[PDB]
């Protein structure tokens, strides 16, 4: 085969619900998490512990 | 939902709520109102209503012994200036919190704001709900039983809600449920 024979080939392709609702889940917290340390840093902050 | 699902925290010997003691069940649901409250404030919803669903699990948080029992919260939410429903959950919260802890500078935060707010609808509520939940009854012996809030509260009635007809109804019914239809028993 090597000497004329080609195939195109392609990248595995992860078309599966349950690790597509953990990704879109995961990066929706971890997103959303980074604006809330981000404007809580920025400004004025409260605090529920001493100087937490 | 997540602030029903709150019992009473295992405290031992009066331990200051701190890092250490926070139980790890409620350090996800604090986690979850924070995130939540700080959206808030950033995509606000219909009638702010998860900052009123926020506040009272807050309360409901500070009501067992996970967060510490500080009303500066409260008080900052319900300066005029936070959705009437904001402003009334969070004078909701401080009521109760002036009931558990026995506060005296809560209440009189309270009866000052009752006096001077530009809000009628919410001088009125104030009332209602230190109807709903007073700080103390006519059974109970408590701190705040002074001659100086019986004449606070007669003065109220008397002067001070004078232009309202709505909330010196209001002032009668919180004589009524404070001290009675009687003479008001802690006084010379």
């Amino acid at each position: 085969p090597h000497t004329y024979i080609k195939t195109p080939t392609y990248r595995e392709p992860v078309s599966d619900y349950q690790v597509l609702r953990e990704k879109a889940a995961s990066q929706r917290r971890d997103v959303e998490r980074a604006l809330t340390r981000f404007m809580a840093k920025t400004g004025e902050t409260q605090s529920l512990f001493k100087d937490d | 939902a997540l602030a029903n699902s709150v019992t009473p925290a295992v405290s031992v010997n009066n331990e200051v709520r701190t890092l250490d003691n926070l139980n790890p069940d409620v350090r996800l649901i604090l986690e979850e109102i924070t995130r939540f409250l700080n959206m808030e404030k950033l995509l606000p919803s219909y009638r702010h209503t998860i900052t009123v669903s926020c506040l009272r699990a807050i309360r409901v948080l500070q009501k067992n012994g996970h967060v510490p029992s500080d009303p500066a919260l409260f008080k900052s939410y319900a300066e005029y200036g936070h959705f009437v429903d904001i402003r009334i959950a969070a004078l909701e919260a401080v009521v109760d919190y002036t009931k558990v802890d026995r506060s005296y500078e809560e209440l009189q935060w309270l009866l000052n704001m009752i006096q001077n707010d530009p809000v009628p609808y919410v001088r009125h509520k104030i009332l209602n709900m230190l109807t709903k939940n007073p700080p103390f009854t006519k059974n109970m012996e408590s701190p705040l039983c002074n001659e100086a809030l019986v004449d606070q509260l007669w003065k109220l009635m008397n002067s001070g809600t004078s232009h309202d007809w709505r909330l010196r109804c209001g002032a009668v019914d919180l004589y009524f449920t404070l001290f009675g239809l009687s003479r008001p028993s802690c006084l010379p």
